[PDB]
Formats: C-alpha cells, sequence, structure tokens
RNA sequence: AACGGGGCCUUU
C-alpha cells in the first residue's frame, strides 16, 4: 500500500528473495553456532586431559 | 586536552629555572621526553633526572643547574632536509659558536651537529641553549 | 619410576643434581611436605659470583609452578639456605622473550605484553624478592647517562631478604647489564 | 574539562600501586567469580557488581585477584548484555527525558538537555561501532528506544 | 621555597594533601572487619560504603551509606586491616 | 682522545 511493488511479480520476487535471506542467516547461525559447542566441548575435553592426570599423580605417587 | 606532553614538560623546566628554582616536577613522562632530557643533561644545560614509576605514564624530577636559557619545541614536527638544517640552526640559535637544534632522525634523537657528522636527518623536535 | 632423575630436565649437571637431591631429603618429612612438594619441579640452575663472601644460586622454573613454588618458597629458603651455606638461593622464571619486530624479524604471530623484554625484566625483580610486595619504584638517570633502578621494598617481614640485596643486585646485573639499588620507608 | 557542562571537577577514584594482593584477602579467586555471576545471573550491572563486591565481600578490585575485569568476566561466562551499560544508561536516561518531554513541550531545558544526552549517545555508538562491539547498522532511534529499556 | 626535595618529601605535608596530589596517587580508603551485636561471623566491609551491607543471616544493618565513609550503627567492632 | 662507518654476543 506504500506503492512498494510495481506488479504481482515484483512482490513474489521480493518475498522469495526475502525468505532466501533470513534462511541464509538461519544457516549461518546454525553452522557458526555449531563451532561454539565444538569449542565448549573440545576445549573442555582438554580440561579433563590435564586435570585427570594431576588428580592421578597426587594419588599415583602414594 | 593535553596534546604535546613534551612541550608541557620543557615549559615547566624553562619556567622554574627562569624563576630561580633548581628542581622541577614533570608529568607525564614520554620516552621522547627522556631522550630529549638526555641530550640536555649530557650537554650540561640541565642536571640529573630521576624517572618516577606510577602505575600511570610516570613522572620525572629534573635538577636545574641554572645556565640554561631556553629549552623548547617545534610543533608541528616538520620534515627537515639536510641542507635545511643549516637554515633552521641559523634561525633560533643564539650564535654559530654554541647552541643546539635537536632533531629526530631515523637513527633517533640527537642534536644538529651530531646529525651533521652522521649525515642523517629526520623530523625536527625542539631546541636547547 | 625414578625419583632422582626425573625432577630436572636437560641431562646434567653435578650441581643441578646436588640441589635436586636436597629437595628429596625435604620431600620426606611430615605427610604434607611430600605430595605437595612432589609436583613442584624446576629447570636448570646457574651460579654466579657475589662480591660478598658467598655466591648466588638461581633456580629456574617452568612457571605454571610458581603457583605452588611460592606457596612454599620461604619454607624452603628458611631450609635450603641452611642446607647450602656460602650460597644464596633464588627462585626465577624461565619465561621466553619475543623480540621487537621490524624487517629482519617479520610476518605476524603478534606479541602479547607478557613475553615483552621490558615487561619481563619487571617480573624478574618481582620474583627476586618474592615476599614483600613492592610499594613503589623510580629510576635515576645519571650524569654519565647510565641508570640505577631504585627498587623500593616493603617493610613488614622484609628480614628474609634483609641481607641478600647484593645477590639480587648481582643477579639483575648478570642478566640485564644495568644496575639496581634497594631501599625502604624511613 | 567536562564535555557537556562548564565544570572542570577532578573527583575520581585513585587506584593503589599494587599489581597483586592485598595479603589479608585469602579468598580464592574462583570463589569470587561465582559471587560475580551469582549477582550477574541475578542481573546486576558490572558497574554495580563491583559496588557490592568491593563493599560487602571485601574485594579491592576485580582487575587484580580475579585476573580479569567484571564485564570482561561476564562476557566470558556468556552473560554479556546486548549493548554496553555505557550506551544503555545513556539511552535509559534520554528516553525518560523524552517521555517527560512528551507531556511538557514548553519545558525547553530538557529539550536542550535532550540534545546533550542524544549527542553523547551517537558519539558513543559511533565509537562502539568503530571498535566493532556494535553492528555497523545499529543507529539508536527515538521511538524504537523505549524498547531498549523495556 | 626555592630549592627543595620533590623526590623525598615529608609525609607530614604529603598526608594532609590530596589523594591525587601525593607524589604517587594513593587511596585514602581502608577496609574494616566487622561483626554483629550478637554474632561472631566476620564481614569484610569497605571504609566508604555506597551499599548498606548486611552481616548475612538475621538481616542486620551494619552501616548506612553516606556521602563519604559509611556511618556505622550504634555499636559493633572494626579493625582497619 | 673528541667523532665518524661497518659486524658479533647478550633468550633476537
Ligand atoms: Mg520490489
Ligand atoms: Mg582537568
Ligand atoms: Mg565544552
Ligand atoms: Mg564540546
Ligand atoms: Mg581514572
Ligand atoms: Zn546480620
Amino acid at each position: 500500500k506504500g506503492n512498494a511493488f510495481k506488479h504481482k511479480r515484483a512482490l513474489v520476487e521480493h518475498i522469495i528473495q526475502a525468505k532466501a535471506d533470513a534462511q541464509r542467516e538461519k544457516a549461518l547461525n546454525e553452522e557458526a553456532e555449531a563451532r561454539r559447542l565444538k569449542n565448549r566441548a573440545a576445549r573442555d575435553r582438554r580440561a579433563q586431559r590435564v586435570a585427570e592426570k594431576r588428580d592421578a599423580l597426587l594419588k599415583e605417587d602414594a | 586536552t593535553r596534546s604535546s606532553v613534551l612541550a608541557d614538560a620543557l615549559n615547566a623546566i624553562n619556567n622554574a629555572e627562569k624563576t630561580g628554582k633548581r628542581q622541577v616536577l614533570i608529568r607525564p613522562s614520554s620516552k621522547v621526553i627522556i631522550k630529549f632530557l638526555q641530550v640536555m643533561q649530557k650537554h650540561g644545560y640541565i642536571g640529573e633526572f630521576e624517572y618516577i614509576d606510577d602505575h600511570r605514564s610516570g613522572k620525572i624530577v629534573v635538577q636545574l643547574n641554572g645556565r640554561l636559557n631556553k629549552c623548547g619545541v617545534i610543533s608541528p614536527r616538520f620534515n627537515v632536509k639536510i641542507g635545511d638544517i643549516e637554515k633552521w640552526t641559523a634561525n633560533l640559535l643564539p650564535a654559530r659558536q654554541f647552541g643546539y637544534v635537536i632533531l629526530t632522525t631515523s637513527a633517533g634523537i640527537m642534536d644538529h651537529e651530531e646529525a651533521r657528522r652522521k649525515h642523517v636527518s629526520g623530523k625536527i623536535l625542539g631546541f636547547v641553549y | 619410576s625414578a625419583p632422582q632423575a626425573k625432577i630436572l630436565s636437560q641431562a646434567p649437571t653435578e650441581l643441578e643434581l646436588q640441589v635436586a637431591q636436597a629437595f628429596v631429603e625435604l620431600e620426606n618429612s611430615s605427610p604434607e611436605l611430600k605430595a605437595e612438594l612432589r609436583p613442584l619441579q624446576f629447570k636448570s640452575i646457574r651460579e654466579i659470583d657475589v662480591a660478598g663472601g658467598k655466591k648466588a644460586l638461581a633456580i629456574f622454573v617452568p612457571v605454571p609452578s610458581l603457583a605452588g613454588f611460592h606457596k612454599v618458597q620461604t619454607k624452603l629458603t628458611r631450609e635450603l639456605e641452611k642446607k647450602f651455606q656460602d650460597r644464596h638461593v633464588i627462585f626465577l622464571a624461565e619465561r621466553r622473550i619475543l623480540p621487537k619486530p621490524s624487517r629482519t624479524s617479520r610476518q605476524v604471530q603478534k606479541r602479547p605484553r607478557s613475553r615483552t623484554l621490558t615487561a619481563v625484566h619487571d617480573k624478574i625483580l618481582e620474583d627476586l624478592v618474592f615476599p614483600t610486595e613492592i610499594v613503589g619504584k623510580r629510576v635515576r638517570y645519571l650524569v654519565g647517562g647510565n641508570k640505577i633502578q631504585k627498587v623500593l621494598l616493603d617493610s613488614k617481614d622484609v628480614q628474609q631478604i634483609d641481607y641478600k640485596l647484593e645477590s639480587f643486585q648481582a643477579v639483575y646485573n648478570k642478566l640485564t647489564g644495568k644496575q639496581i639499588v634497594f631501599e625502604i620507608p624511613s | 574539562g567536562r564535555m557537556h557542562s562548564a565544570g572542570k571537577g577532578i573527583s575520581s577514584s585513585a587506584i593503589p600501586y599494587s599489581r597483586n594482593a592485598p595479603a589479608w584477602f585469602k579468598l580464592s579467586s574462583e570463589s569470587v567469580i561465582e559471587q560475580i555471576v551469582k549477582y550477574a545471573r541475578k542481573g546486576l550491572t558490572p558497574s554495580q557488581i563491583g559496588v557490592l563486591l568491593r563493599d560487602a565481600h571485601g574485594v579491592t578490585q576485580a582487575r587484580v585477584i580475579t585476573g580479569n575485569k567484571i564485564m570482561r568476566i561476564l562476557k566470558s561466562n556468556g552473560l554479556a548484555p546486548e549493548i554496553p551499560e555505557d550506551l544503555y544508561y545513556l539511552i535509559k536516561k534520554a528516553v525518560s527525558v523524552r517521555k517527560h518531554l512528551e507531556r511538557n513541550r514548553k519545558d525547553k531545558d530538557a529539550k536542550f538537555r535532550l540534545i546533550l544526552i542524544e549527542s553523547r549517545i551517537h558519539r558513543l555508538a559511533r565509537y562502539y561501532r568503530t571498535v566493532a562491539v556494535l553492528p555497523p547498522n545499529w543507529k539508536y532511534e527515538s521511538a524504537t528506544a523505549s524498547a531498549l529499556v523495556n | 621555597v626555592l630549592v627543595q626535595d620533590l623526590l623525598h618529601p615529608t609525609a607530614a605535608s604529603e598526608a594532609r594533601k590530596h589523594k591525587l596530589k601525593t607524589l604517587v596517587q594513593g587511596p585514602r580508603s581502608y577496609f574494616l572487619d566487622v561483626k554483629c551485636p550478637g554474632c561472631l561471623n566476620i564481614t569484610t566491609v569497605f571504609s566508604h560504603a555506597q551499599t548498606a551491607v548486611t552481616c548475612e543471616s538475621c538481616s542486620t544493618i551494619l552501616c548506612t551509606p553516606t556521602g563519604g565513609k559509611a556511618k556505622l550503627s550504634e555499636g559493633t567492632s572494626f579493625r582497619r586491616k
């Protein structure tokens, strides 16, 4: 109603392209949201590498 | 806002020693203050200075021996050709005999004569006499 | 598992090992002086001449372990200094120093401020004194141009270093080539 | 001196000379952070977190004894807010100065004071945009701002 | 007042000066250690208290905040370190 | 001996 779209085609070609936008950034906040729990895990698996042999070496040296 | 930090220093130096005081409190402390203060003290125009450590940029205390007419600064720090040091030195120095135009070369801080022997040059900084 | 040659690392040497076997004797007394002293080990050791009637003993450390080396420290240096006399015991840090890049040193990997030369030297004079947190500092620029960094030590419980000031002064000279003087509040 | 007023006043906080300690503390830094996020998950601004920590819990500074600084702590724990409290309180104020201005449009001082607060907001946001903490679009706007508080 | 010692000034004049005006700016604030009227548990309270600090359980009032050092309440103890 | 130019070592 603000005369945004010349004809019916330019309205769908905008709608289509619009969905192709927010679903292009839904997949960026999927893939770039995945490496965050990769490095809250792979980085906190290294917290049980360094802390489970220090737990042991306090006990394992008697 | 405080924009030179060096000129704020050489003023306080120049001020008190022209009012008769022997000692001056400088702040903050640039490493460029220090290198200037060096060439000053080593050429006699000032005494010995002691850096002070804050957890800030730090202060200085300079002992004044008298005998210093003016320490000063050229802002902006011009680019200076080599042949154009002669036309600076003739300008602000009291006589061709003594006095020091102190530049900043790529070799680092020095006076105009020390520059002349090395055959270097750079931006201008200040003066001492 | 060999207790005697594990605790160090390169191969050698007869003095570095001698100081190691001294920890071993301190590793058996009481239950808690063993397993707590157990994990704390050290890298190599230097011995440099002090102008007094003694010498300085520098114990380098991998520096995660200054966390626990500090927890004992004075406990050891009220002991290891009885073990070895005519010698002064210090606990240092082997922390690396990355130089200042221009051209002959090139192409990135940054330079965090710890690992910086000047910032590192200020952490050696923090670890030469280890107790007695410094309450202030300053630096004299000479009339010959040279420097004396005047380290202003605390007062409360300074007696542990109250003598070795030469040995701290001699350490920083055999490292940095520039000098030191200490002092107190009057 | 002052940016938007006449005063030159220097009233401030003067931090001691120590890079470690005080000795009397003995409070085990990991216990401190828990108390920080105990307050933060309860939604207290890092400015006012160190207000209670320094007072009630006897922390000279979070800078030392935690190794890290409060909002730079909250950030590492994922409690980092949307906009910094710098802008936030600036907006939080300007909004109320406009709401009060909607009832009084012959109150010209607030109209003039509005321009001061708003200019600060845009200058802060430009900085925050420059150093990337804010999305390069952003751009605080009047009638969408009462959402940034509520 | 012509030549003097800036490096080694007296603490008689330096301690009546301004917090920022000492040769190295010092904090003029301290830290108490406090109890209740009836309780042994020791609170660590800052000399100038903007918050009104509680001693934990039984919700007490240790100090009411002021434009300056907190105004403590009636009676309780303090130790300056 | 005043000064100038070119390289080593010092955690580079
Ligand atoms: Mg369209
Ligand atoms: Mg001012
Ligand atoms: Mg103005
Ligand atoms: Mg203005
Ligand atoms: Mg400040
Ligand atoms: Zn209570």
